[PDB]
């Protein structure tokens, strides 16, 4: 498909809009040339999205609650406010950990104030108090506990800061108020901005004074993995084995201790962008951690991975870096060997968040799939900046795409499969396009490292080469 | 390390020692964790009459809701109309999680929008909002009807809905003759089910309110039926079923059942099926409305008597034999039409059934949770089978449904140690599984968790999960099923004496310990 | 002991201390038990690869048959004519057996008579046995015809079951227009499977065979539909349904599905429906003949062949996607008929069913066993849903089939690791879940002891088994369900994508250890 | 309903039939009359079934493999011939034992020679020889082999006790030839003595010389229960609880040693009359064993067996008797105090094999239930003689009931409750008329002892007092 064919594709579908949306959405559609080094040249993000569209985005209580702070298994994290957003949000999420859940860990529950009326009329903070004596009657052994703001908390003119602070030096526990609201910002992303501040706030501060912990010279800390399916488990395993010592994981399968101990680290590593940039930065200008980006999407970028973790360290842990690599060397040589023929020349269009979008493309591409179109719910142009070079010439390039475009580009393009959303799922499966969840895996993976690649691929393959999709034409039509 | 030849995932991967041993270590060295011993004493301790008394003593936490929010329902009531969009006014938030929501339970695609309220709106309103959004959403998803609901954000600030959708109209945003009924649906009033009853009082006053001047009861030969709340596709068919044999016309009021249920034949349909705007239009002039869901359909029950002069039957829900016999006698009596053999039939093989599994039945406890009149139908039903209903819980229902619960278990034996809740949740019940241990929970997905709590006590201690109910996550298909009437009757008794079957061959198939009870038939 | 408000039956009574300090002592002294050691010894021989290649050499000795003897057929496919009663001309131990079996299955009545050959009539054969056995049947039963196939005996003393009948008539023990269609029944020829085929042509015969000369192909404008050996209710509904939403006229030959279902209404009926004796009069009139289960009705085809003159069409089994099409675009064929969008839909959501469920069924491995159409059927149908039948065996099947089903295997990249296993047992299935693990046995309730054999070498090794086929003894009206058809489709995956996720769950309750992967959804 | 209007039912029953059958049945049908000895008067037993009228008997292969030997728990039981006697009779029959199936214990399998055309023309015999050894190979803790011939082997003349004889001296295993074929004899009964005949010839004296068993004086053996539903359990716990030593169980649960034990015990307690008779008088003649007859259903017959029991034996028997009696008296009078307000009044009808319509009597009757008709598939007239005080003056007796006579019993006496078997039940229940297996006890049990009457009592009140009963009229007829 030419550069000009997909221009005028994304013409032909700006015509159904009304003016006002057809100018707004026109800024949103790209496609991708490598020379580019400067997003904004031809894509905008990171605004708000449009009335009546059928955008795929959620809030900033999905980007706190479900995203950032739900995971830190030791905390019980309040829906505070009306039923809805808790209900909806738990579990849905496969941020995998291990515990004793409604004892020591608290992730699948659903712990919510629940709003009443009167409590919308006369306010909550009363309720949220007597809340918190609740828990701790019912749940002595939470080490902590955070506050997640709905729409409500900030309209009705709720004070939880005052409460938390209240609580928390009455419980000798942390007690972290969130204003994520979902009113706030435009999508996930600020959710995620508001919860790296609570961080910082309120929590991580706590052992500034305190150097009884036994730092090495190789403590690392994994930010921005959510251990979706274990994939922060396929990726601590590869940095031990490296000689690395994993102090923390920022925050699948976290618990707030290890939080609490990530300023005494040497290194951060930030898988997920987007959504833990912000305390990292906050970590080098106050503690001097430097961090680094990283990619453990299948084993070109794995690899490329390790060594620029290794080169920070001493040349021990490049030589551990060379026999990791060499270990993993048949296994995911294995994998190719068997499913790279049953894949080689097969194009994808993907459509998730603020990451996966850009970072599982090697992974693909060492299947020898073709990624033909990729976008982003939520993500900013740094986050485009980082796409230019992944996607290919005259490939199609979409943000906060609607309902409608990503219908008709799929019509248009004809994929062989389509990697996005639970929202888009059915949709396609219907069309006669393999379909893969590109955010929770379809129960699957984990995708991250050499153990994660294996998996990803036989996914591929299990879907994409599947029986069922010869079947959809009634053959007496 | 993987096999190719044998890949795991994430089970059985991490039971691998390697990765056991890496998760041995983060916990020692990091994680900071309580002492097991300590954390097995306090798990002990939740278990106990102790902790149920401090349990239900809660005033302000909720834990583990049964209950979703209004615009949840809403959503699922104007889906049941033909070509129409549900929109709710409000944050965007909000409707991802309710197309989600229901993507997980019926394993489909669910059509639904909003008007993306942020920050600007909490001062000066979501008119814009409104506006801009029915225009784009009729122009990109061309539907013949927008139904309008609300979130909490809307509700609080107090966005006028009538108002706002006159002022779109006002200004040529969408045609004047273009439907678009609407209700305010508070997510911190009642729940999902209060929601579908708003919904669909909104979209009725929409068709009849101001056209009731040249209506006759009875004049076009019909009956309403007005299901409510429904995710179990069989129910919508069965009621359908029953009045094609009876030889009755009706309209089914919000029926989803296409649109929930497309087929994949290489092409998608956002929309297909439901109820017509004829045929709401034409409701005034059907002979009488039937709710079938009663409880939950408040609002629309006294919009039906005071407007369109329909004498609604007091009907429970038709769940179990004796509340079909009584909803089928009802519209023999309403249409004139005789309840033919192959009802009586389809009776006889129920009863048949029941007699033929009675002994598996008899005197099994069960604890229960779900919507109230659901909840009210399985006791029932349960009562009939001559099974114990212990536990009854029903989060989002009023001290009215309490003391008609009350009122049914009074009268049957089976019912003598039953015990109904209100307005709690499934923190709640975990207690009561512990304290008061049935055979078996019938509930939602969200009783497994319950299930896993009852078996680290111990194997004996153990209660497994019926699903039944709404939503079901972790199984597949099952929406597929029924409970209403003789046939929804079959499908429940079945899965009950199969699940006490079941249960009996696994606590007997140990090998020279209790396969002496391990019979071929039973 | 038993207390009053706890009563046990036998488990888990017997596992109170004393009983259990009882039968150890029972054990110790007079039993002379071999030492567990070696029984453990043994056991785990007999899960080994050598144990399997002695077990696979067996040339005299069979354990565990999956297959029963001709007469059992005859029976049910008797049942299926209008007022007609099953009559075995041999031993009554026999029919005792027959009833017994087929009321454990069904839950209901079966009513059969025996002419009760005893050792008189070894000297002398069974004459007088059919005088009065034909008289006294027809007087007490009241049945409008008398359907006689034989018992063992009988068939080896060389009674003329065709000179016998007539003579009855001669000596007016009954009315010579009295219908008594006849067969012979050999148990030690071929199964069941084969007396339903000599059974039917028996029947076909006697109405037909001298009737040829005023016939005329297509005259009537129908298609005859022959159901063959079938013990699931919904699989005589649905070939009903789809042949009335396809408005074509259809005449079922022998059709138990009132007698196998009445209603518990007061009465009992030892009568109901069935196939009367004008549409098997006239049948030669049809447009043709399907053959639903070709593998069975061998003599059944030749007959309607050689003297309907009906060329029936090689359709297989209508088993899963390809072959349910198959099956109406054939009918469509032949009766000019148009197959509506009804049924196009229904293999829609099919399809949509198959698409929402694969990432669970993709790779799963199945032993499989039954009747050969059966296991064929299920296995298409596996293929289709990206299983791997690893081991397929009928106990009942000759070496024709297993090439037909080599073939199938062959066309597919999910049949390379399977292989096809023909007149062996459930000893021989027992060793090849033990040395080639499967995920899943499909069968009959006997497979229950193959699950309980696995579970003791370690729950590791413990194969579930989906109870699909005859009998099932140890679960309660499954015989209602279809495996025919798109519905017989959906209602089997929804079993296996089920049967995988509750396992799963099973692995992954445990707290702290597996229930990280204890997922709300899948 | 009257002597006179008994009478006339079955007069009016047997209008049905043609002359011959209606002679013959006229026979089999009593009012039973208490001033009566001699059973004979009023009914005849024990004769062959009429052709035609759907007898509930069924053979002597039932008899023996299905009923005697089967059982047997260590021993492996071939049904000679082709495939459907052993398949249809395959774990049918709750006869429990303890044991690792399949390796030293084979009740619930299913071995056959599974009788081919090539085997009926040409003979079995090798077939049978083959088939001996390589159950050898496949099975060897099998403790011996029985062979039950089905009908063709009689019929085709094979020589089964020469195979026997060979195998049984080149094994060093006892190998028993059984001729159970189903054309011998009427009914199962016959089976019970051919089986007790294999017994006695080809097992019984295989421990005659050896004196090794250390005896008591209180040793007995259980003759003739066949554990249904732990039965036997039940009761043998309660002999055992009085001072005895249980040395063997015929033939649940029991074994091959108990068997060949059996000669040295001081007393035989029999059940079952009707099957086990045979051998009790044999060893009563050949070892000098007395033996009585006992009866454990309900409190009543236990408390009174039990006492006969401990009469056989000295004081310090007696005493331990009155001790088993105090102990649960009070657990017997509660399950009463309970259940017989709930039964009080309310009429059965029995029809069952050999015992059972006579046995469970005197159960019913602790409840406050009364049985206004019973009757046997196959007993014989020294089974109708003991029936005779059991039963209600006026009580209706039946002798191989046909289909048709059992169905217009029920319609004219209308009983609250039948207890009979899978052939009856599924037409009764159709009816509205609550019923109860009284031969595999709808799958519960056990109903012997004490222990018992606890579950026989819940059991006749879960059915007949069940919901279910009240609700097959459709309200609108
Ligand atoms: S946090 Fe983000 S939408 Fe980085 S809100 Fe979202 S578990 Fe996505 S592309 Mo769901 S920025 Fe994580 C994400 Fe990516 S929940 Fe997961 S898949 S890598
Ligand atoms: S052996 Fe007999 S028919 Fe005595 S053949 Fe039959 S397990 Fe019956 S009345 Mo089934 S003489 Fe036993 C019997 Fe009674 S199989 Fe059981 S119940 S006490
Ligand atoms: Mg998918
Ligand atoms: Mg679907
Ligand atoms: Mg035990
Ligand atoms: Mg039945
Ligand atoms: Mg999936």
């Amino acid at each position: 498909m030419s550069r000009d064919e997909v221009e005028a594709l994304i013409q032909e579908v700006l015509e159904v809009y009304p003016e006002k949306a057809k100018k707004d959405r026109a800024k949103h559609l790209a496609v991708n040339d490598q020379s580019v080094e400067q997003s904004k040249k031809c894509i905008t993000s990171n605004k708000k999205s449009l009335p009546g569209v059928m955008t795929i985005r959620g809030c900033a209580y999905a980007g706190s609650k479900g995203v950032v702070w739900g995971p830190i298994k030791d905390m019980i994290h309040i829906s505070h406010g009306p039923v809805g957003c808790g209900q909806y949000s738990r579990a849905g999420r496969r941020n995998y950990y291990i515990g004793t859940t409604g004892v020591n860990a608290f992730v699948t529950m659903n712990f919510t104030s629940d709003f009443q009326e009167k409590d919308i009329v006369f306010g909550g903070d009363k309720k949220l108090a007597k809340l918190i004596d609740e828990i701790e009657t019912l749940f002595p052994l939470n080490k902590g506990i955070s506050v997640q703001s709905e729409c409500p908390i900030g309209l009705i003119g709720d004070d939880i800061e005052a409460v938390a602070k209240q609580k928390s030096a009455e419980l000798g526990k942390t007690v972290v108020p969130v204003r994520c609201e979902g009113f706030r910002g435009v999508s996930q992303s600020l959710g995620h901005h508001i919860a790296n501040d609570a961080v910082r706030d309120w929590v991580l501060s706590k052992r500034d004074d305190d150097d009884s912990f036994e730092s090495t010279p190789y403590d690392v800390a994994i930010i921005g993995d959510y251990n979706i399916g274990g994939d922060a488990w396929s990726s601590r395993i590869l940095l031990e084995e490296m000689g690395l010592r994993v102090v923390a994981q920022w925050s699948g399968d976290g618990t707030i201790s290890e939080m609490e101990l990530t300023p005494k680290v040497k290194l951060n590593l930030v898988h997920c962008y987007r959504s833990m940039n912000y305390i990292s930065r906050h970590m080098e200008e106050k503690y001097g951690i430097p961090w680094m980006e990283y990619n453990f999407f299948g084993p070109t970028k794995t690899i490329e991975s390790l060594r620029k973790i290794a080169a920070q360290f001493d040349e021990s842990i490049q030589a551990k870096c060379e026999e990791v690599i060499a270990k993993y060397k048949p296994e995911w040589e294995a994998v190719i060997a068997k499913y790279r023929p049953r894949l080689e020349g097969k194009r994808v269009m993907l459509y998730v968040g603020g990451l996966r979008p850009r970072h599982v493309i090697g992974a693909y591409e060492d299947l020898g799939m073709e990624v033909v179109g990729t976008g982003y719910e939520f993500a900013h142009n740094d986050d485009y900046d980082r796409t230019i070079k992944e996607m290919g010439n005259a490939t199609l390039l979409y943000d906060d795409v609607t309902g409608y475009e990503f219908e008709e580009f799929v019509k248009k393009v004809k994929p062989d499969l389509i990697g996005s959303g639970i929202k888009e799922k059915y949709i396609f499966q219907k069309m006669g396009i393999p379909f893969r969840q590109m955010h929770s895996w379809d129960y699957s993976g984990p995708y991250h490292g050499f153990d994660g690649f294996a998996i990803f691929a036989r996914d591929m393959d299990m879907t994409l080469n599947n029986p069922c999709w010869k079947k959809l034409q009634a053959p007496w039509k | 390390s993987q096999q190719v030849d044998n890949i795991k995932p994430s089970y059985p991967l991490f039971r691998d020692e390697e990765y056991k041993d890496m998760l041995a270590k983060k916990r020692d060295n990091f994680e900071e964790k309580h002492p097991q011993e300590k954390i097995d004493e306090v798990f002990q301790w939740t278990t106990t009459e102790e902790y149920q008394e401090l349990n239900f003593q809660r005033e302000a936490l909720t834990v583990n809701p049964a209950k979703a929010c209004q615009p949840l329902g809403a959503v699922l009531c104007a889906l049941g109309f033909e070509k129409t969009m549900p929109y709710v006014h409000g944050s965007q938030g909000c409707v991802a999680y309710f197309r989600s929501y229901f993507n997980r339970h019926f394993k489909e695609p669910i059509s639904c929008v909003s008007d993306s309220m942020t920050e600007d709106a909490a001062v000066f309103g979501g008119q814009q909002n409104m506006k801009d959004g029915l225009e784009n959403c009729k122009a990109i998803y061309k539907p013949d009807m927008i139904a309008v609901s609300t979130t909490c954000m809307a509700e609080v600030i107090g966005d006028d809905l009538n108002a706002f959708i006159n002022n779109s109209k006002k200004e040529g945003h969408i045609p004047e003759e273009f439907p678009v009924p609407f209700a305010h649906t508070p997510s911190f009033v009642g729940s999902h089910t209060t929601g579908w009853d708003n919904m669909f009082e909104g979209i009725a006053r929409y068709f009849t309110l101001n056209y009731m001047e040249d209506k006759e009861v009875g004049s076009n030969g019909k009956i309403n039926i007005v299901p409510g709340f429904e995710t179990y596709l069989g129910n919508f068919r069965v009621i359908k079923r029953m009045m094609n044999e009876m030889g009755v016309d009706y309209t089914l009021l919000s029926d989803p059942e296409e649109v929930l249920d497309t087929p994949a034949d290489g092409q998608f349909r956002m929309y297909a099926g439901g109820t017509t705007q004829d045929e709401i239009k034409d409701a005034p002039n059907a002979l009488n409305t039937l709710l079938l869901q009663p409880w939950q359909l408040t609002k629309t029950k006294k919009f039906v008597k005071n407007t369109w002069k329909h004498e609604a039957p007091k009907l429970n829900i038709p769940m179990g034999l004796e509340w079909t016999d009584e909803f089928l006698m009802k519209v023999s009596e309403i249409t004139g039409k005789p309840i033919p053999e192959s009802l009586a039939k389809e009776r006889g093989r129920l009863v048949d059934m029941m007699t033929d599994s009675h002994t598996w039945l008899h005197g099994k406890k069960f604890a229960l949770w779900g919507d109230p009149d659901f909840v009210m139908g399985m006791t029932k039903f349960l009562l009939e089978l001559g099974c114990e209903p212990t536990h009854i819980l029903c989060n989002n229902a009023n001290k009215r449904w309490k003391k008609a619960m009350e009122a049914i278990l009074a009268e049957s034996p089976y019912g003598a140690n039953s015990e109904v809740h209100i307005g709690k949740d499934l923190w709640h019940m975990r207690s009561l599984v512990f304290t008061n241990k049935p055979d078996f929970m019938i509930g939602n997905s969200y009783g497994k968790f319950i299930q896993r709590d009852t078996l680290y006590k111990g194997k004996e201690f153990e209660v497994p999960l019926i699903r039944i109910g709404f939503p079901i996550f972790d199984r597949h298909h099952l929406h597929r099923q029924t409970t209403l009437g003789y046939e929804g009757a079959m499908q429940i008794l079945t899965t009950l004496v199969n699940s006490v079957l079941e249960r009996l061959d696994e606590e007997t198939r140990g090998m020279q310990t209790t396969d002496y009870n391990y019979d071929l038939v039973r």
